[PDB]
């Protein structure tokens, strides 16, 4: 059966604005395990994301880490958008360093 | 005690079209990954030939190899002789004595295990797999050869590996904590952020004084990409009332000197 990811959208590093951090994207229980992610920047598209290599829990549902440098402002937004077959519209989950 | 899991997903979109994917993690570290693409299993840690020759490791690896291919085949021809997408996902290897396991799910639900010295399907398995079980239980040299790798190889490989990568596996790096908060009339969520510890076990309270808010509510561990750990810990509090309040972490890395931060 579908299921659709959950997106969680966390920094490495305390954030400071100013000093380079590390975001991280981390997306889990979808499946089927195709998926795309994509990381934005002021609503454009990141282009050196790295991500780790797919893997799946217990409960067979899948899991994979996006993650791009990055240097926190006050006034650029960040989000990670999702593209998966469960559902018709993709997601996005937006950074909020106060959350 | 660690449990080891070699996790195999293969996805068959068509007659023409599908690709196998594995990784290998001890504890929560990842030791292997072999992609689609690449003929030979890759080792993502320094140590994750274990403690096995590279003869030893060199026919382990011909095995697999030839598994995939016949794993491959096999599935297609079974499509054929009977709904595409499938998915099939495999998880096996061992926990500590030591005992091992081979789960399969098909389209996302366990369906199948090898138990003992067979295939077997579990209760509420759909009824065509009987007969396919039936014909792969036939094949006494694959049978054999499953058992070999779950009875012998299995803890043999992860013993080696335990001793080949005790500095990564017995590594302590401390967590950085940070508060902030939201609101969520009055009242606000207080947000206790932990990132980079490492291992996992950890303990995150808000506290006021030397008492614990059992109003804490912690979060999922999320992994960082350098192989420690994040986690977070919220507290509803209402107007005013956070005066007073505090973040405490407990981390096997901080040789007892608790992190304390005043909100
Ligand atoms: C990183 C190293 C760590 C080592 C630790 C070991 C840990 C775990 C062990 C993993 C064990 C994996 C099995 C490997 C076997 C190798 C031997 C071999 O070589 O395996 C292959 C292939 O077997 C399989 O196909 C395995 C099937 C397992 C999955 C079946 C589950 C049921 C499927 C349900 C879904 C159905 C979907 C249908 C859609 C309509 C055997 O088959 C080949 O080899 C034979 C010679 O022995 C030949 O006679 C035969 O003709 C040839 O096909
Ligand atoms: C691998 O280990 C299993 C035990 O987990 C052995 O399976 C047992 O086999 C005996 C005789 O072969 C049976 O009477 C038992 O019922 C089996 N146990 C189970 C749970 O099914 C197996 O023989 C071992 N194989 C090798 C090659 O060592
Ligand atoms: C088979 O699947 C692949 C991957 O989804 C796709 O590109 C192709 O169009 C599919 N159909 C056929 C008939 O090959
Ligand atoms: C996966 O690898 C097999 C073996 O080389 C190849 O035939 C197949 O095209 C690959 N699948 C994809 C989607 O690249």
């Amino acid at each position: 059966i579908q299921k659709t990811p959950q997106i969680q959208v966390y920094s490495r590093h305390p954030p400071e604005n100013g000093k380079p951090n590390i975001l991280n994207c981390y997306v889990t229980q979808f499946h089927p395990p195709h998926i795309e992610i994509q990381m934005l920047k002021n609503g454009k598209k990141i282009p050196k994301v790295e991500m780790s290599d797919m893997s799946f829990s217990k409960d067979w549902s899948f899991y994979i880490l996006a993650h791009t440098e990055f240097t926190p402002t006050e006034t650029d937004t960040y989000a990670c958008r999702v593209k998966h077959a469960s559902m018709a519209e993709p997601k996005t989950v937006y950074w909020d360093r106060d959350m | 005690n660690y449990t080891f899991r070699c996790l195999q997903m293969s996805s068959f979109a068509n007659r023409s079209w599908s690709r196998t994917d594995s990784v290998v993690w001890l504890g929560d570290l990842q030791t292997h990954r072999w992609s689609n693409d690449s003929a030979t299993i890759s080792f993502t840690k320094p140590w994750s030939q274990g403690k096995l020759s590279n003869q030893q490791w060199e026919k382990l690896q011909h095995m697999f190899q030839v598994y995939r291919v016949s794993f491959t085949r096999d599935i297609q021809e079974l499509v054929k002789m009977m709904d595409y997408p499938i998915e099939i996902q495999l998880s096996a290897g061992c926990e500590m004595a030591s005992e091992s396991f081979l789960h399969v799910a098909f389209q996302g639900k366990y369906v199948v295990r090898f138990w003992g010295t067979s295939w077997q399907t579990v209760p509420g398995a759909p009824s065509w797999l009987d007969l396919p079980i039936k014909v792969l239980n036939a094949d006494q040299g694959t049978s054999a050869t499953v058992q070999m790798l779950l009875n012998d190889t299995c803890p043999l490989f992860v013993r080696g590996l335990l001793e080949a990568g005790k500095s990564d596996l017995e590594k302590q790096e401390k967590p950085v904590a940070w508060l902030s908060s939201v609101p969520s009339h009055g009242h606000r969520q207080l947000v206790c952020h932990v990132s980079g510890f490492y291992p996992k076990p950890v303990w995150v309270m808000w506290m006021r004084g030397d008492q614990e808010q059992q109003g804490t509510h912690r979060g999922d561990f999320l992994p960082n990409a350098d192989e420690t750990w994040y986690l977070q810990a919220t507290l509803d509090v209402e107007a005013g009332e956070e005066a007073g309040l505090a973040c405490r972490v407990k981390h096997s890395s901080l040789g007892g000197q608790d992190i304390i931060l005043y909100w």
